[PDB]
This record gives C-alpha cells, sequence and structure tokens, in this order.
C-alpha cells in the first residue's frame, strides 16, 4: 500500500565513499584503479538493491545473475550521471563526495575521452530536466534492459516485472507520447553510451602495459562478460527502432 | 558463470 515509487526511494543505496587521498600525486593508473575499487563496492550495494527490488527475487538465479552482469555498467554510469547532475549541475563528474573530477583531472592521459562519455549521460539529465522519481524508475528499467539472444529461463516473470516498472515510470512522469517518448529514447541511447564505456573497460582490463587494478568481484564479472560480447550473443532491449 | 556474483544472489 506504500507506492512502489516510495519503496524504490527507500532501497536506493546511500552513496559510497571512495577514500581517495588526493594528498598523493594524481596519475591515470591510480585514478582508474580507484574508480574500479569504488565501482566493485557500488556494485555490491547494487546487488542488495536488486534483491530488495519488488519482483526481482521471483526470477531464476540464472536470470538474476544474467541481468546484473549485463547491466552493471549501465547502472553505475546512470547513477554517476545523476550524482553529477544534482551535485554540480552536470559540470563535473561526481564519483563520490571525496572524489570529483574536474578538467584539471580530465586532462590526465586516458581520462578526457572516457570522462566525456560519462558527462554525456549527465547532460541528458540536464537537457530533459529529469526528476528524481523519473530517474529511479528509469534505473530499474536499466537493470532489465540487456538480455541473452537465447533469451532467459524465466522469461514469463521477466515480462511482467518490466511491465510493472514501465507503468511506474509512467506514474512518475505525471506526478510531475512526448515525455514518455523522450525518456524511453534516453533508455535506448544508454546502450550506445554504455557500449563505449564497456569497451574502454575491456581495454583497461586486458592491457598489460597499463596495470589498471580491478577488484575480484568486477574482474570475474568482466572476465565472464568479455567472451559473450566477443560472440555478440548479447541482446539490447530497445523501445524504438 | 561468475562465482562471487552467483553466491551473492543465492543467499
Ligand atoms: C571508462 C570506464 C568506465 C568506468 C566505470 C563507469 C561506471 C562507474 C561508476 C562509478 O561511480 C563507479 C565506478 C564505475 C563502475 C567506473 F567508473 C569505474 O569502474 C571506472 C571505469 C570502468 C572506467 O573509467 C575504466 O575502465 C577504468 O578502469
Amino acid at each position: 500500500f506504500p507506492t512502489l515509487i516510495s519503496l524504490l526511494e527507500v532501497i536506493e543505496p546511500e552513496v559510497l565513499y571512495s577514500g581517495y587521498d588526493s594528498t598523493l600525486p594524481d596519475t591515470s593508473t591510480r585514478l582508474m584503479s580507484t574508480l574500479n575499487r569504488l565501482g566493485g563496492r557500488q556494485v555490491v550495494s547494487a546487488v542488495k538493491w536488486a534483491k530488495a527490488l519488488p519482483g526481482f527475487r521471483n526470477l531464476h538465479l540464472d536470470d538474476q545473475m544474467t541481468l546484473l552482469q549485463y547491466s552493471w555498467m549501465s547502472l553505475m554510469a546512470f547513477s554517476l550521471g545523476w550524482r553529477s547532475y544534482k551535485q554540480s549541475n552536470g559540470n563535473m563528474l561526481c564519483f563520490a563526495p571525496d572524489l570529483v573530477i574536474n578538467e584539471e583531472r580530465m586532462q590526465l592521459p586516458y581520462m578526457y575521452d572516457q570522462c566525456q562519455q560519462m558527462l554525456k549521460i549527465s547532460s541528458e539529465f540536464v537537457r530533459l530536466q529529469v526528476s528524481y522519481d523519473e530517474y529511479l524508475c528509469m534505473k530499474v528499467l536499466l537493470l532489465l534492459s540487456t538480455v541473452p539472444k537465447d533469451g532467459l529461463k524465466s522469461q514469463a516473470v521477466f515480462d511482467e516485472i518490466r511491465m510493472t516498472y514501465i507503468k511506474e515510470l509512467g506514474k512518475a512522469i505525471v506526478k510531475r507520447w512526448q515525455r514518455f517518448y523522450q525518456l524511453t529514447k534516453l533508455l535506448d541511447s544508454m546502450h550506445e553510451m554504455v557500449g563505449g564505456l564497456l569497451q574502454f573497460c575491456f581495454y583497461t582490463f586486458v592491457n598489460k602495459s597499463l596495470s589498471v587494478e580491478f577488484p575480484e568481484m568486477l574482474a570475474e564479472i568482466i572476465s565472464n562478460q568479455l567472451p559473450k560480447f566477443k560472440a555478440g550473443s548479447v541482446k539490447p532491449l530497445l523501445f524504438h527502432q | 558463470r561468475p562465482a562471487i556474483l552467483y553466491a551473492l544472489l543465492s543467499s
């Protein structure tokens, strides 16, 4: 009887703390290793959030696993895009309150491009003047937005879970065609914006020279994900063609 | 199948 929107509100994780010590010199290897460590933690937080998600637990495990594996990057980039929108109006990446990345430190090697792609997400929030509630329902739909070409085990429970959150975003729009059209195209563009961050992730993950550290959690997710993208057996759910 | 993620979901 409390609305689904108010439940999403209370399972929303409190932002994690990085512990980045900008007392030492900034380097791109260090900063990337810190992002990934903060990332591995954010992801554990996002598993708890998914587990608390009305309906999510009703999928088979193979499905629950598939969905977090295929959307973790999308989840974290979407939240980062929000944090940057709220805390700095989309000007600077707010990775944590103790880690912001201004164009001083976009100027480090490797950083500019990947920080541009991330800011892009941020500026879409700025363009559309997204609400908090819009963001929350959209974020759930991100979790449900990439599936295997062979489909899921429990496709049935899945289709009805997506149905619920589609309605919920609908609600969120109105407690505030065209709007819904715009937001679902924003969802559609997350696959493209996120494919490129994934690609940079995979690059840093495999490149020996660069020595970027990943936590064991991520490393196993990324290691199992890299073959499936090689094969192109990963299917985006799109609202629009 | 990635073992930590797997173990976290079946707790
Ligand atoms: C461009 C990529 C995409 C980045 C990820 C973008 C999404 C994200 C948001 C966060 O708030 C926490 C960390 C992550 C989950 C991430 F920021 C770090 O992992 C660093 C990352 C992979 C990246 O910068 C690297 O691959 C560096 O290794």
